[PDB]
């Protein structure tokens, strides 16, 4: 990026030294950090789980967030549906864990969730009817548990219902996906930044080192290509310091975000209004590239009566 | 790493680069070359006293080639390499022809004087030029005598008739001597062939590149010449005679990763070449790249070394190092129905041990003497910036103070002892 | 090694640390 | 007259090949909707740069002059087509102080129902001639359009130019410093474009 | 030593930009490791409070299992915690 | 800032390009955070 393979133009570069050293290892850091944000988030449970091919859970159809058999990887529907809607010497590296990965990892934590509760959040895994589990939610926020016996057929009724509602939201605009989205182009528009500058002169007599090279006496060529050699590399440092602020965004982002999905998938927590509005009830995790969704389950009243007391 | 035993992990040295195998020019079709036939191969060049200083401009002269034979009777340069001008656009030129005897030219010269100059072929002192001359004593000598030759204003070509005659002596004997005066001369450059599927340096026109060469599939106007990638890169070509529509490649690089585990438990190494097919520098290939020194296997663990795209390796057992798919773990399968429950019988407690930094060492500068060196003339010189040096002590004096408040607010939570 | 740079000592030693890590464990297993 | 411009006066600035893609840059132009000069020819003056754009079908035009002295006094430019060829000149001639056609020595080069626009600049001594031809049904009035102009002759006159007049309605117009964002099709060829300073809503497309 | 004050001062004025540089690189970058040395401690306090006094029932924020107590020790510009957590065992199929 | 409105001053800053641009970006972003994190405090209710 600085010399563009000229001989001249390296050995009037030795003259600065740890620039490169201190830069590569800025980079490589990031480089570091990303993958340790992604292996946090994602790595909370230490086994791997298969659904049951039985669908008895009572009218639950979960039938869009669960792998897929026939079509090529373990994504969910909504997950497939998050790809549609979102699309030298710079050199980007390959992420450490592929796709299909997460897809698994989602898939065991919801598997687990759906045939568990929090036993396997504790420790090993212990099955327990689908029913009984949704029961003692309602006693965790103070609702006595025959409501959701006397009632199971609409509680069913009206989570499908959501669930198509929510394939209605995706479905009418991609807007909802609006932070990642930004968060993508961010990289892309600091890219092209960088590139432009390369036809600047920063006061220098021409932007092709060769030509300011030939026409000219060697020592006014040299002072000439002092000029690039420094606006070129505090360029380099105003990108170095824009990676390294939204790195530190990121990273403070992402781990909210496994606090978030330690605190809500595994257990109910009674944080008000904490994970979405009204009295929590559970969640389910999907990934999407370099990011994850959650659907929360709450519960709301909905009508009211006067009383005296 | 500036030390000589290394812990197990992985590094980035340096950057490999393929190099380019050739150089290759390219210009167009030469043409409209200089009327050379106008002096020096004409039927006869001009006399002395009637010579010709008529200017020549927009052509090609080429006869730096015939320059470099020494055939004609002078080839004098005075000043000028015959390739000093081979392939370059002179400013003009001037056809001048002077046709004079040979000794009687002495004088007939720019900054020169005499009985020829005035008379015949006064010149300006110091005008461009290299002198040219050709046996004219042969067949273009008068045999009636040349009175049209030197004898008694620049370039306004006392007075007398020569007496030069084919028949004369050697002094008398004429030539067909001529100063020719020198972007209006196109000198002629030169090219090479044109060679493909190989990374080469290249030169088309003025534009000089290096990469590999493919014929493209682009659609490039008439007036098109050049190709612009969104980064300002000129990435598609036209050759100007071959007329054709050529792509550019960049020339292949990438990162020199070294994997190895700790020193003091062995020596064996191994190089990952990144973004790289196999033919450019054991060999394995993965999605991250080209893979030397390390055997593959389809067994799985744990990852111990990240390489990448879920591909990891390690050094075991007879021992060497080898790379493999990580897996996400054991598996065990829940065995749900609407009727059972499993229900724990016993339990025990477990000790885990977490560790989180607080606080950073209280570090201070005192850039004063760190950049004059208690030098006066560089404490002068520092007033010009000033503000620098208190800025940047405030902004480093400030961090202290929070370290100190964190480690307070960390334990003084507690009132009474 | 020692021109310019300097290097500030902590407020609190690891003596008074010491002191508050007992009591917050007293604290506790007492109360 | 004075008549809007529309569109026109769109041309390229370059020799290289873009595509799907937009660009930015500032050059001599002709500003949008402005006031071109309408005719149903005196000498007038060169300034930057000439554009020039003629309802043609019976040979008005018989050619060009140009030059400082606009005469054949010192070197000056002349353009004539005759029979089945072009002549270009920019000897001093010994012609007439005015040749008119009814209803020292130097370089030569020999090579209503239309409209044919074309623009004329000098850059370094390098006189840069672009042209462009389209049909059109209209012979007073302006026929709101949009095309582009290619370069078809460049030399390098090395000579001054202050004065200039046309050897024969028509339109006439002058070009400034402006900057415009251009849209490269496909295929490679220039087909929208956009004005800086016409709006401030165009301020916010260039932006 | 060598030079003059007019002679001196390019070779001086070049010295002391790619100085204050370098102390700018410094001072920016020391900077941020700051603010991640910060956001650590702010983790930490919130781990102590929420932790060594009470029982919270916030799940996997002190060590797997279920949460009983904690107990704290200094060391060298950091603290440990010690998480005590009870864990169930061998387990029995019921129809239920 | 860099010039105080001479024009001479504004042709030769132009070599450098991007830098006049992208700082005044990064400062608008800024502005926009501060009035979200108002807005993160306060648009928890519904009705007035
Ligand atoms: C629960 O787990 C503990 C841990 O092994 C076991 O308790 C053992 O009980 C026997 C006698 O009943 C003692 O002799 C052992 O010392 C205990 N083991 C240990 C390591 O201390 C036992 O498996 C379970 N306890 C009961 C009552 O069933
Ligand atoms: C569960 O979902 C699918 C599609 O939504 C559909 O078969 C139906 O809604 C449910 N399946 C059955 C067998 O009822
Ligand atoms: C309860 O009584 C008061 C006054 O009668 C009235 O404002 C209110 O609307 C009643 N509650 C509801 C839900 O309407
Ligand atoms: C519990 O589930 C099935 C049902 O009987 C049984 O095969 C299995 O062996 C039981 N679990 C264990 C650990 O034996």
């Amino acid at each position: 990026y600085i010399c563009g393979d000229s001989t001249e133009c390296s050995n009037l570069l030795l003259q600065y030294g740890s620039f490169c050293t201190q830069l590569n290892r800025a980079l490589t850091g990031i480089a570091v950090e990303q993958d340790k944000n992604t292996q946090e988030v994602f790595a909370q449970v230490k086994q791997i789980y298969k659904t049951p091919p039985i669908k008895d859970f009572g009218g639950f159809n979960f039938s869009q967030i669960l792998p897929d058999p026939s079509k090529p990887s373990k994504r969910s529907f909504i997950e497939d549906l998050l790809f549609n809607k979102v699309t030298n010497g710079l050199t980007v590296l390959p992420p450490l864990l592929t796709d299909e990965m997460i897809a698994q990892y989602t898939s065991a934590l919801l598997a687990g969730t759906i045939t568990s509760g929090w036993t396997f959040g504790a420790g090993a895994a212990l099955q327990i009817p689908f029913a009984m589990q949704m029961a003692y939610r309602f006693n965790g926020i103070g609702v006595t548990q025959n409501v959701l016996y006397e009632n199971q057929k609409l509680i069913a009724n009206q989570f499908n219902s959501a669930i198509g509602k929510i394939q209605d939201s995706l479905s009418s605009t991609a807007s909802a996906l609006g932070k990642l989205q930004d968060v993508v182009n961010q990289n892309a528009q600091a890219l092209n930044t960088l590139v432009k500058q390369l036809s600047s002169n920063f006061g220098a007599i021409s932007s092709v080192l060769n030509d300011i090279l030939s026409r000219l006496d060697k020592v006014e060529a040299e002072v000439q290509i002092d000029r690039l050699i420094t606006g070129r590399l505090q360029s380099l440092q105003t990108y170095v310091t824009q990676q390294l602020i939204r790195a530190a965004e990121i990273r403070a982002s992402a781990n909210l975000a496994a606090t978030k999905m330690s605190e809500c998938v595994l257990g109910q927590s009674k944080r008000v209004d904490f994970c979405g509005k009204g009295y929590h009830l559970m969640s389910f995790p999907q990934s999407a590239p370099h990011g994850v969704v959650f659907l929360h389950v709450t519960y709301v009243p909905a009508q009211e009566k006067n009383f005296t007391t | 790493l500036k030390s000589f035993t290394v812990e197990k992990g992985i590094y980035q040295t340096s950057n490999f680069r393929v190099q380019p195998t050739e150089s290759i020019v390219r210009f167009p079709n030469i043409t409209n070359l200089c009327p050379f036939g106008e002096v020096f191969n004409a039927t006869r060049f001009a006399s002395v006293y009637a010579w010709n200083r008529k200017r020549i401009s927009n052509c090609v002269a080429d006869y730096s080639v015939l320059y470099n034979s020494a055939s004609f009777s002078t080839f004098k340069c005075y000043g000028v390499s015959p390739t000093k001008l081979n392939d370059l656009c002179f400013t003009n030129v001037y056809a001048d022809s002077f046709v004079i005897r040979g000794d009687e030219v002495r004088q007939i010269a720019p900054g020169q004087t005499g009985k020829i100059a005035d008379y015949n072929y006064k010149l300006p002192d110091d005008f461009t030029g290299c002198v040219i001359a050709w046996n004219s004593n042969n067949l273009d000598s008068k045999v009636g005598g040349n009175y049209n030759y030197l004898y008694r204003k620049p370039f306004e070509r006392p007075l007398q008739s020569y007496g030069f005659q084919p028949t004369n002596g050697v002094g008398y004997q004429p030539y067909r001597v001529v100063v020719l005066s020198f972007a209006t001369v196109c000198g002629p450059k030169k090219s090479t062939n044109l060679v493909k599927n190989k990374c080469v340096n290249f030169n088309f026109n003025g534009l000089t590149g290096t990469g590999v060469l493919t014929e493209s599939n682009k659609k490039f106007l008439p007036f098109q010449q050049f190709g612009r990638d969104i980064a300002d890169t000129t990435d598609a070509v036209r050759d100007p005679q071959t007329l054709e529509i050529l792509d550019i490649t960049p020339c292949s690089f990438g990162g020199v990763s070294v994997i190895t585990p700790g020193t003091n438990t062995s020596n064996q190494v191994a190089v990952l070449y990144q973004d790289v097919n196999c033919t450019e520098v054991n060999v394995f290939q993965t999605r991250a790249g080209c893979l030397i020194g390390a055997e593959h296997v389809n067994n799985s663990y744990e990852c111990d070394i990240p390489i990448g795209a879920g591909i990891c390796a390690s050094y075991q057992t007879s021992q060497s190092i080898i790379a493999y798919t990580m897996s996400l773990g054991a598996e065990n399968s829940v065995a749900y129905s609407n009727n059972s429950i499993a229900i724990p019988t016993n339990f025990t407690i477990s000790v885990t041990t977490e560790i989180l930094p607080v606080s950073m060492t209280k570090t201070s500068v005192d850039c004063t003497m760190y950049i004059c060196g208690d030098s006066t003339e560089c404490s002068n010189l520092l007033l010009q910036y000033g503000s620098f040096c208190t800025q940047l002590n405030r902004a480093l004096t400030g961090i202290a103070v929070e370290q100190d408040k964190n480690t307070q607010e960390v334990f003084a939570q507690v009132k009474q002892i | 090694k020692f021109n310019g740079l300097t290097v500030l000592p902590p407020l609190l030693t690891d003596e008074m640390i010491a002191q508050y890590t007992s009591a917050l464990l007293a604290g506790t297993i007492t109360s | 007259a004075y008549t809007n411009s529309f569109t026109r006066g769109v041309y390229y600035p370059d020799k290289v090949f873009r595509s799907s893609v937009l660009h930015s840059t500032q050059d001599l132009f002709l500003p949008f909707f402005s006031n071109v000069t309408w005719f149903h020819n005196p000498v007038l003056p060169f300034n930057d740069g000439v554009y020039f754009a003629s309802t043609e079908k019976s040979n008005i035009i018989r050619g060009w002059i140009f030059g400082t002295t606009l005469d054949s006094k010192t070197q000056s430019l002349l353009i004539v087509n005759n029979a089945t060829n072009v002549v270009i000149k920019v000897c001093e001639f010994q012609f007439c102080n005015d040749p008119f056609l009814g209803v020292n020595c130097t370089f030569e080069y020999v090579s209503f129902k239309n409209l044919r626009e074309f623009v004329f600049k000098n850059i370094d001594g390098y006189f840069k001639i672009y042209s462009k031809h389209t049909p059109i049904n209209l012979v007073r009035d302006l026929p709101q359009g949009f095309s582009a102009l290619e370069p078809l002759v460049d030399l390098p006159i090395g000579i001054n130019i202050t004065r200039f007049q046309t050897l024969l309605a028509y339109y006439v117009g002058y070009l400034q410093p402006r900057t415009f964002l251009l849209k490269y099709n496909e295929n490679g060829t220039i087909t929208d474009a956009v004005d800086c300073a016409l709006d401030p809503l165009s301020e916010t497309k260039c932006t």
